[PDB]
């Protein structure tokens, strides 16, 4: 697995489950089940009001209200409809799905469920998208505090779309592993040259922020990627949104299993070692 | 010829009276005894007391006692009481691992040298019926790592830590009888320092008198062979090697010598008494014969990498027939587990240009 | 607890206890490019008895300076017209100055080993280990 | 740290891995633990597996166990089939949650230290609590209303498929020197269901053999009380006995149907009558079970006999605790006989069953990672970083007093 | 050009300074200590050597009559060079029960350390660890190259995989 | 464990080490006559299906070793049993396998003669061969009353052998 | 006696408790007879508990003779504990393999000095007072200030708990420290001529 997955996989199966024993006809099994996503999501499948007919599944970001600034309500209301209701205490989104009235096709839904934490997304990326494509220059950018300790700022231009992400190496030896990845993401033009630009700052960020208070340190670094036409406009804005809203846990995600590589190498290593010393014995 | 009785040291060995039997300590707290049988060798005796490793063993030809010591701080004489070997304790009063002993020529005493810094001379009474030791202590400053008997059994050589080689007067009156004079000096009282090498470089491993006394030879940790001559006023002659550190070394005349080490293999020294310098005779054990059997054996066949008898540091060679004066077989152990016996004459043969005295 | 803090060790009664060449001299003959010469000279009258490290770190580096000013290829030949005590001397200077890498001294104080080693032997690196007065 | 994110709760079995967060009931994934590759790496090669039943089947892709007896083998497998277990199917950032795993009694503390380097050094967790998995069984029983007091003193009986063992635990640490396994198990039932069926039905395609006698087995099996009498029942009335079971053929693609009958008890009856199925072991599992509590400490031979647990699938059995509980008390009551003939006071002999026993160790992670206690318990990126893997070699119990 | 005397040097101060024996302590009764590590009898140590090919590369020898101590300083270009020697090494000090010579920890100033006793050389022909001494140097310089390749060989399929799809 | 007979009796009579025990039947043999409902070729037949599977069996009475014999002699019955088709033809079989002359005690071809004392005499070999019969007639003839539905649940057993050991 | 002692202080440690004997000329002195409530059984006891914070969980009572075992094969006093701490995390030459009864092998290293070190610790096990030696010392200093000189030169060592290697080589340290520390005031001028030699009889 390279690039990560969008959807979440507990939705899904928690919801197909409860949807696969509605239609055979067996009476409804409680359900309880609290659950994580990356970037601080939490997430809550329940019995509403202890009505094993309805199934409810609720999301929690602390970052919410920024998204909710930018559009976030009205698109989530036109993919779910219906299915969206007053949001569960403690969380900002609920589905909810009454086991007694499915749709026929239970796939659309199931897979739209599992995209609820993207869907939040969404909207944000969409807005910004827009302005390009109207030439509505000068609107002040998105900022996004998708992490206690990390922000993405989004900013429409006449011809361009920029990304930026703040983010954090908690391991200062993954600053190191971090830059050698960055560098091929600079050059990636080189191999495709269609794809969106992308830069990268280490310790300080772009200087259209540095009147921010935008985060300076050395385990910080601003990655910007720059998004084109082709990838904004209303035929790759999906596509778009779902890659580029990842990247941050990809490139995390990379890292670690980038050190999880070396680990075997070393393991090899230190075992072949361990061979020629043995070996010296009479 | 070499034999292996394991894989790992042969901390010390000795040899009885006829050669007929080893005693070797395997790295451990036991001594075994191996008798030849035929062409092979075959296990004995198993002498288990020492609490510690054995890092000293020495066999009393005529009275036939092996004297032992180890890392516990003990020593023990054993006596063969029929089929089996005894230990009597012999208290050093000692707070460190004993290094080393001997048993002077008479067999009438022992000398242990230890971690105490300090030499301990050993006698048996026969009114207490036990063993009892007087202390060499000055001027040694630390670990006593090998020793060797004048012919008279008094002087006694010692090699310390302190990389000094000396000479000590192990004189006890109530055993033996006022000493001779020797070129070493007229007042031989308890104690008394004959003699120390002049240097400070060096743990002196091995030391060696030779068959008459009047030489004394010893090998150092900074590659190098000494000999002093009591004849010329105690003068030393020094021999700088090129490789490395010699563990052990033995007169094979008057004024030959044969030293072994973390080479692995023995090689020979020659001292020249008018010019007082002694010189590198050479390798050993050099890698087609004189005899039909040989010829045959040797020629070679179609197809640890080391080009020497024993694979490991030898640390320990004894003289096995014809004396110091004129020795005509030699054996060494090692780290390696082996032991070696090595024939003179065959090396003179096989080494036409070998030049022994 | 407190009493466990000094190191008694330190004075038990049974532990153990143990001027340079011509600076003229050999820059004279460096400077005539007599290179042989400067270092019999350079390896004279070592100061292994002076408890001072500014007179060791001094006969070092005016050995120093003789190693680094020579040609590699006559190396050998300098290290051949020495007498084995001067080859002894000269392992015990090559190793000072691996101590103190400089504008790539360490690539010729290497070419200096491998002909101080054909020359002494093992032995004479044995000796620098062995040393109690040194360089 | 006890904050909003609940911690992530891993149990690497030999034949299953259970994962999910901190505080539900049952695991949110239960998968094989096996990992399927290709077969000198470059580029992403090491990325281009699968785990679980998308590692079963794969055309391409070679499958591989990097667990034997419960104890990894292979590092490098386990480590990459982490690396699924957290960014695929947890999807849990691993930086802000803290890690419960498990670990066999008798795993080594090096194992602990391998386990550790890669939690740390490669998911950098903020914390990780390594249990044994006996201990976890314990606290699963918690659940059980037969029990008021918590305690982690008692004896486990796990049964998984390959080797049965008989753990007793003392507050909270496994007796190690008293474990005692048993060469009877999930795969000695199976393959005993598959004679059964051999000497009687036909219609199973031989190629399906196996499949057929391990779903009889966890279908229709169960713990008589007496064979005779059973063998009487399913004979006098056979109508209300007598289980069908139709299943499809491979080839074919056809619906067979066989009986099932006899196997049904006489499965699980090899656990009491092991002589039935193996030739070389003969002790009832009441029998060593009995002989364990008797080597331990005279003083916790009596706590344990009281507090007897179950966990694994072999353990699912109706009635499998209940014969086990009569037999061991016919035992230990035989035995005490004997003693005022040849008047201990009697004992207390209870065998504990619930309905967490398929997860048990799991489960008990699962309850035990929700609470404060656990954070307290757990080491720490900044120990793990400042101490070394080392502190990772001891666990400290936790859960019962307070 | 300079590898090769570099590690000749190296292997014949090995070579010199593996000349070890049993040694039972002086100063503390029936105790039995590597004198390099205790250092409680100065003339039972052995005077400290360094051979070095550069301002940075070093090998500093530590001899002593039972026990030799090795410290190594391990050629570090650049940043992942450097990140990459410090977690291989730590990986192998971690192990260091299991490679038997190896320090827990380096000597300060270097990263990685040998502590070879006389037991070492008692069970091990002692030139068979020379040779594995220099054998290490020479192919930990190598894994870390290995490991440079495959970090940077990874990152660009990973940039390319990620920007290929938009 | 295994199922024990419970008929042995403080007055039951011996032939060998086996237990004379009554049975209730017709055929000739020196077989006590039994009053009682029940007698050990019940008992074998009931516990059959269980004992089958056992390997290990504590002898704890001469009554034991006639119920090994029975038990193991069941077997023998279910092989002929077997391939037959029809309770009429199968009576046949028991009758003609009853008098077919299988091993007893000392004999090679017996298993167990570790545990079954042989005829001391003449006249025993002849009793003991007798009352060996007449139970393997009895035996056979309330066999079949139960093996034919007016059944491969007997027929499963054909394969499995008593502590592992034969009549044949 | 055996030595051909009449006046002395014996240092006794078995497997439950340790006193220090002093003895003048004839008999004991139950006046400055002294306890510790640190033996054997401690010692043990804490070696179980070392080994678990190492991953090794040894039931108290099931496997006490066990450890028992291990410690009287593998444990030893340390002479200077800051070296010796030094050898355990930085080397491995302390590190010893021991087969367990049921065949499995556990690897003892640090804890082999460290379990025994609780007799000149007491704290370390949850101990109240001074350790073995400073209390042989103030046993020693509160008594006759004429046959003291004596007393130090005749220490005898008895008992079990007596034979771990290095005991006493760390004795006549620490009393050497208590007495450069309470008698001579920091005064190392006059310590070359205190004498202290601990007899360590080859029959403990
Ligand atoms: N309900 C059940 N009744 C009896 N056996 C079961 C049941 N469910 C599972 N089993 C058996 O439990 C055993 C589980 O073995 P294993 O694959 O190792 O699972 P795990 O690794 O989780 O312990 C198998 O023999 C399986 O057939
Ligand atoms: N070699 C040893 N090193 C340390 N302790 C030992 C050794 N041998 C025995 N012990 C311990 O000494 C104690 C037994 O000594 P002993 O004097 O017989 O006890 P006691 O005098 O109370 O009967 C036990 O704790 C035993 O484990
Ligand atoms: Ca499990």
């Amino acid at each position: 697995m390279i690039l990560l997955e969008v959807n979440n996989r507990i939705i899904e199966e928690t919801l197909a489950l409860k949807f696969e024993n509605a239609a055979a006809g067996n009476k409804p099994e409680a359900v309880e089940v609290t659950f994580a996503d990356f970037d601080g999501v939490l997430y809550h499948i329940s019995n509403p009001n202890g009505d094993k007919t309805k199934v409810m599944v609720s999301i929690s970001l602390k970052f919410y209200k920024e998204l909710q600034a930018h559009g976030a309500d009205e698109l989530l209301k036109r993919v779910y409809g219906s299915y969206l209701v007053n949001p569960e205490s403690g969380y900002n989104v609920s589905l909810l799905y009454d086991l007694e009235n499915l749709p026929a096709s239970k796939d659309s839904i199931v897979h739209q469920a599992g995209m609820l934490k993207r869907n939040c997304f969404a909207s944000v990326f969409e807005k910004y998208f827009q302005f390009q494509e109207e030439g509505k220059e000068g609107e002040n950018r998105a900022v996004i505090h998708y992490r206690d300790d990390e922000t993405m700022y989004v900013e429409s231009k006449k011809d361009r779309v920029t990304v930026v992400f703040s983010t954090v190496f908690k391991d200062d030896d993954d600053v190191v592993i971090g830059k050698v990845f960055m560098q091929e993401f600079k050059e990636g033009r080189r191999a495709s040259h269609t794809a969106p630009q992308v830069l990268f700052s280490h310790r300080e960020p772009p200087l259209e922020l540095k009147d921010t208070d935008a985060a300076v340190g050395d385990n910080i670094g601003y990655i910007t990627f720059v998004l084109f036409p082709r990838h904004t406009n209303a035929s790759a804005r999906d596509n778009t949104i779902n890659l580029i809203h990842t990247f941050r846990d990809y490139l995390h995600y990379h890292i670690k299993c980038s050190k999880a590589y070396i680990h075997t190498r070393m393991r090899a290593k230190t075992s072949d070692f361990l061979k020629v010393l043995n070996r010296a014995r009479p | 010829a070499y034999h292996s009785f394991l894989v790992e040291p042969i901390s010390c060995h000795a040899w009885n009276k006829d050669r007929t039997q080893i005693a070797i300590c395997p790295n451990n707290h036991e001594v075994h005894i191996y008798e030849k049988s035929g062409n092979k060798w075959v296990q004995v005796h198993e002498l288990k007391e020492h609490n510690g490793q054995v890092t000293g063993v020495d066999w009393a030809p005529d009275s036939n006692r092996i004297v032992t010591c180890g890392t516990d701080r003990n020593a023990y004489v054993w006596t063969l009481k029929g089929r089996t070997w005894k230990p009597t304790l012999v208290i050093l009063r000692i707070n460190r691992a004993a290094r080393c002993v001997r048993w002077a020529p008479n067999e009438k005493k022992f000398a242990v040298g230890s971690g105490s810094r300090v030499i301990s001379i050993c006698y048996f009474e026969q009114e207490n019926d036990w063993w009892v030791c007087k202390h060499i202590k000055k001027p040694i400053r630390s670990t006593v790592l090998s020793l060797d008997w004048h012919p008279n059994s008094v002087l006694l050589a010692a090699g310390s830590c302190d990389f000094k080689c000396r000479i000590f007067s192990a004189y006890i009156k109530e055993v033996e009888e006022r000493p001779a004079p020797t070129p070493w000096g007229s007042k031989m009282p308890f104690g008394e320092l004959m003699f120390e090498s002049s240097s400070s470089c060096g743990w002196v491993h091995g030391v060696c008198f030779s068959a008459n006394g009047s030489r004394v030879a010893w090998v150092s940790h900074d590659s190098t062979v000494c000999l002093a001559d009591a004849d010329k006023k105690m003068a030393v002659a020094t021999l700088a090697s090129e490789t490395l550190p010699l563990l052990a070394v033995t007169f094979i005349t008057e004024s030959s010598l044969v030293a072994a080490g973390h080479d692995c293999f023995p090689v020979l020294f020659t001292y020249d008494s008018a010019a007082g310098k002694l010189s590198f005779g050479g390798r050993l054990d050099v890698p087609r014969g004189l005899t039909a059997r040989e010829r045959f054996q040797n020629l070679d066949k179609k197809a640890a990498g080391l080009d020497s008898l024993h694979k490991n540091s030898v640390s320990q060679i004894s003289v096995l027939s014809g004396g110091k004066a004129k020795c005509s077989q030699f054996c060494t152990t090692g780290m390696d587990g082996g032991m070696s016996i090595w024939d003179v004459r065959s090396l003179e043969s096989a080494l036409k240009d070998l030049k022994i005295v | 607890a407190r009493f466990r803090k000094v190191d008694v060790d330190e004075y038990d009664e049974n532990k153990f206890v143990d001027a340079g060449p011509d600076e003229g001299e050999v820059d004279s003959c460096l400077r005539q490019g007599n290179m042989t010469a400067a270092l019999q000279a350079a390896l004279k009258n070592p100061p292994i008895n002076t408890k001072s490290q500014a007179v060791k770190d001094r006969a070092g580096s005016i050995v120093l300076k003789v190693l680094i000013s020579f040609k590699a290829n006559d190396i050998e030949k300098a290290v051949q017209s020495l007498d084995k005590n001067g080859v002894d001397l000269l392992m015990k200077y090559i190793y000072k100055g691996f101590e103190s890498p400089s504008d790539n001294s360490s690539a010729v104080l290497l070419q200096w080993h491998e002909k101080a080693l054909a020359a002494g032997g093992v032995g004479s690196i044995v000796r620098v280990l062995t040393a109690r007065k040194t360089v | 740290m006890a904050g909003r994110l609940p911690a992530c709760v891993v149990d690497c079995g030999t034949g299953y891995t259970k994962l999910g967060y901190a505080g539900n009931t049952e695991p949110q994934f239960i998968i094989p633990s096996c990992i399927a590759i290709k077969e000198v790496m470059k580029g992403v090669d090491d990325l281009d597996f699968f785990i679980g039943d998308e590692a079963i089947e794969k055309p391409t892709y070679a499958t591989k166990w990097p667990i034997r007896h419960g104890i990894v083998e292979d590092w490098d497998l386990m480590e990459r089939f982490m690396e699924q277990v957290i960014f695929k199917y947890l999807r849990a950032e691993p930086e802000d949650h803290y890690f419960l795993l498990t670990e066999p009694p008798l795993n080594t503390p090096e194992n602990r230290e391998y386990t550790a380097e890669i939690m740390f050094e490669s998911f950098n967790v903020p914390g990780l609590y390594i249990a044994v998995q006996a201990v976890l069984a314990l606290a699963a029983s918690w659940t059980s209303r037969q029990v008021g007091e918590r305690t982690l003193t008692g004896t486990v009986i796990d049964s998984g498929d390959g080797v049965t063992h008989v753990i007793p635990v003392a507050e909270g640490y496994v007796i190690g020197s008293c474990i005692k396994h048993i060469p009877i198990a999930g795969r000695d039932i199976t393959y005993f269901i598959q004679q059964l069926l051999r000497d009687r039905e036909v219609g199973i395609p031989p190629e399906q053999s196996l499949e057929t006698a391990k779903a009889v087995k966890e279908r229709y099996s169960y713990v008589c009380p007496d064979l005779v009498k059973e063998f009487n029942k399913y004979d006098t009335d056979g109508s209300k006995w007598i289980k069908q079971y139709t299943g499809i053929n491979a080839i074919s693609k056809k619906e067979f149907s066989i009986d099932v009958g006899y196997e049904r008890f006489l499965g699980p009856e090899i656990f009491f009558h092991p002589e039935f199925a193996n030739p070389d072991f003969t002790q009832p599992i009441s029998e060593v079970v009995d002989e364990v509590i008797q080597n331990c400490p005279i003083d916790v031979r009596r706590p344990l006999y009281k507090n007897i647990v179950l966990s694994g699938g072999s353990t699912m059995f109706r009635d499998f605790g209940r014969r086990l509980q009569r037999d061991l008390k016919r035992t230990v009551d035989a035995r005490l006989k004997l003693s005022e003939e040849l008047k201990p006071k009697p004992i207390d002999v209870q065998v504990i069953t619930h309905h967490m026993q398929r997860y048990a160790v799991w489960f008990g992670g699962s309850m035990l990672a929700s609470t404060p206690e656990f954070y307290q318990v757990c080491h720490t990126k900044k120990d793990y970083e400042e101490i070394g893997p080392s502190i990772c070699r001891h666990n400290p119990v936790f859960g019962v007093m307070s | 050009a300079t590898l090769r005397p570099y590690l000749s040097a190296v292997r014949a101060t090995l070579q010199a300074a593996l000349c070890l024996e049993n040694f039972s302590s002086q100063v503390v009764e029936r105790h039995n200590k590597p004198e390099v590590e205790v250092r409680s009898s100065k003339e039972l140590l052995l005077q400290p050597v360094t051979i070095s090919r550069n301002e940075k590369e070093k090998v500093l020898i530590e001899g002593s009559i039972n026990s030799v101590r090795v410290s190594i300083a391990v050629k570090q270009a650049d940043e992942i060079e450097k990140i990459l020697c410090h977690k291989f090494m730590r990986f192998m000090m971690m192990r260091a029960e299991n490679f038997f010579i190896l320090r827990r920890k380096p000597v300060e100033g270097y990263d990685i350390s040998f502590l070879i006793t006389n037991f070492h050389t008692e069970q091990m022909y002692k030139h068979k660890l020379v040779d594995f001494v220099i054998h290490f140097m020479e192919e930990i310089d190598k894994e870390i190259s290995e490991m440079k390749l495959s970090v940077n060989a990874r990152a660009r399929i990973v940039a390319e995989e990620f920007l290929k799809n938009f | 464990p295994a199922y024990h007979s419970s008929l042995m009796d403080p007055d039951t009579k011996l032939i060998g080490n086996m237990a004379l025990l009554p049975i209730r039947s017709q055929f000739k043999g020196p077989a006590p006559r039994e009053t009682k409902d029940t007698d050990i070729v019940d008992e074998a037949i009931y516990y059959f299906k269980a004992n089958v599977f056992f390997k290990n069996y504590e002898i704890k009475n001469e009554a034991d070793r006639t119920l090994i014999y029975i038990t193991l002699y069941i077997s023998e019955c279910l092989k002929k049993l077997q391939k037959c088709n029809s309770k009429s033809q199968g009576e046949k079989e028991m009758y003609t396998l009853g008098i077919t002359n299988f091993p007893i005690p000392g004999e090679p071809g017996f298993p167990l003669n570790a545990i079954y004392a042989k005829p001391a005499n003449k006249q025993e070999d002849e009793v003991m061969r007798a009352y060996l019969q007449q139970l393997r007639q009895e035996t056979g003839l309330r066999l079949c009353e139960k093996v034919f539905d007016p059944s491969k649940w007997w027929t499963c057993f054909v394969k499995r052998q008593f502590m592992n050991k034969s009549l044949s | 006696y055996a030595q051909g002692l009449l006046t002395g202080v014996v240092v006794d440690s078995g497997d439950g408790v340790t006193h220090i004997c002093p003895v003048y000329e004839g008999f004991s002195l139950p006046h400055l007879t002294r306890r510790l409530d640190i033996a054997g059984r401690d010692i043990t006891r804490y070696l179980i508990k070392l080994l678990l914070l190492r991953g090794y969980a040894f039931n108290h009572s099931a496997d006490f003779e066990t450890v028992r075992m291990i410690k009287e094969k593998l444990c030893y006093v340390g002479y200077n504990i800051e070296q010796e701490q030094k050898l355990a995390l930085e080397t491995t030459v302390l590190v010893e393999s021991y087969t367990l009864p049921d065949g499995r092998i556990i690897k003892v290293g640090g804890e082999r000095f460290e379990a025994p070190e609780a007799l000149f610790q007491p704290h370390l096990i949850n101990v109240e007072g001074v350790g073995v030696a400073e209390l042989l010392f103030n046993t020693i200093q509160a008594a006759d200030i004429d046959t003291r000189s004596e007393f130090y030169k005749h220490i005898v060592l008895s008992g079990g708990s007596t034979m771990y290697p290095g005991l006493p080589s760390r004795l006549e340290r620490e009393l050497k420290q208590l007495y450069l520390e309470r008698v001579l005031k920091g005064d190392v001028e006059k310590l070359s001529k205190f004498k202290i030699r601990i007899e360590d009889p080859p029959r403990r």
